[PDB]
């Protein structure tokens, strides 16, 4: 299947002269390997998978160089954005920003992606193209024309195109065991009465990865919908992902009503139905 | 300056099997800004070596957390997760149930 | 690998 390597900076300023937040997280598709984080007790680079522990002192001096970069240039970031905004020191701001990597079923490079977000909101981001930029008001103009000057785009894009592709099919290997899995979810439907002319039909997806995912309801042919709660996906902290859905039915009807399940893993899309 | 208030689920990384050992798992996500406050309860009291994920955020920028410990469910000890925000005016209680 | 060019201040 396709893969993704992405990287997501924070950086949250503190009232005063306090210093700031700063918290780097690198993943692969859907697995963290590295964390960073200014509150913490290492103050270094330190790993999340156990394929990424392989790597030797250099690798981790190193990356932690670049993280100890960034958040330089976040913490000064925050100081200017402030004065752009024009805003007192009393409040905390936030700073986030997301680049990466994406490639298809070949391993080839297919895509990639730099955002920069200001307060919860877009600011500046790299085209889908990884030669221009759209800045979100004026304050972003200013910093457009600065990236601009510099081929900000152009360093970012050779690094896209290039070293991040790279080491990706470098970790796909080196994690071929863990990384490289497909599991298909597995399913059960749970059925509770709510009322003596009611119940509740729940479809459940467990134990899959990678999270992308498709529950959905349908009545005789066609969907429900609006009548279905569904819960976001979520994580259940072993590496895998669930995810269930739910209509409420006239009681006695319920083999009327079929949910249908779509995945990587399963090569052919399930239909389960109330299976008493 | 965007703010959202916390989406949260409570839940088990297994299917509750009860008297069997498991983890109890309390997902904070959607929020803005990132200063959030999550305690998992028994019987209304507070667990004692709960463990969160690294703090990330979504494609929307919102945050995302997942925090987690140990526990053996049971027939009718209660468990629940409870959560706090600048964008909540007293803290969110949420009830865990072995089929959500 | 984090990227070590194309980050630099606003």
């Amino acid at each position: 299947g396709s893969h993704s390597m992405r990287y997501f900076f924070t950086s949250v300023s503190r009232p005063g002269r306090g210093e700031p937040r700063f918290i780097a997280v690198g993943y692969v598709d859907d697995t963290q390997f590295v964390r960073f984080d200014s509150d913490a007790a290492s103050q270094r680079m330190e790993p999340r998978a156990p394929w990424i522990e392989q790597e030797g002192p250099e690798y981790w001096d190193g990356e932690t160089r670049k993280v100890k970069a960034h958040s330089q240039t976040h913490r000064v970031d925050l100081g200017t954005l402030r004065g752009y905004y024009n805003q007192s020191e009393a409040g905390s701001h936030t700073v986030q920003r997301m680049y990466g990597c994406d490639v298809g079923s070949d391993w080839r490079f297919l895509r990639g992606y730099h955002q920069y977000a200001y307060d919860g909101k877009d600011y500046i981001a790299l085209k889908e193209d990884l030669r221009s930029w759209t800045a979100a008001d004026m304050a972003a103009q200013t910093t457009k024309h600065k990236w601009e000057a510099a081929h900000v785009a152009e360093q970012l894009r050779a690094y896209l195109e290039g070293t991040c592709v790279e080491w990706l099919r470098r970790y796909l290997e080196n994690g071929k065991e863990t990384l490289q899995r497909t599991d298909a979810p597995k399913t059960h439907m749970t059925h509770h009465a709510v009322s003596d002319h009611e119940a509740t039909l729940r479809c459940w997806a467990l134990s899959f990865y990678p999270a992308e995912i498709t529950l959905t309801w349908q009545r005789d042919g066609e969907d429900q919908t609006q009548d279905t709660e569904l819960v976001e996906t979520r994580p259940a902290g072993d590496g895998t992902f669930q995810k269930w859905a739910a209509v409420v039915v006239p009681s006695g009807q319920e083999q009327r009503y079929t949910c249908h399940v779509q995945h990587e893993g399963l090569p052919k899309p399930l239909t389960l139905r109330w299976e008493p | 300056m965007i703010q959202r208030t916390p989406k949260i689920q409570v839940y088990s990384r297994h299917p509750a099997e009860n008297g069997k050992s498991n983890f109890l798992n309390c997902y904070v996500s959607g929020f803005h800004p990132s200063d959030i406050e999550v305690d998992l309860l028994k019987n209304g009291e507070r667990i004692e070596k709960v463990e969160h994920s690294d703090l990330s955020f979504s494609k929307d920028w919102s945050f995302y957390l997942l925090y987690y410990t140990e526990f053996t469910p049971t027939e009718k000890d209660e468990y629940a997760c409870r959560v706090n925000h600048v964008t909540l005016s007293q803290p969110k209680i949420v009830k865990w149930d072995r089929d959500m | 690998f984090a990227t070590g060019i194309g980050i630099i201040t606003v």
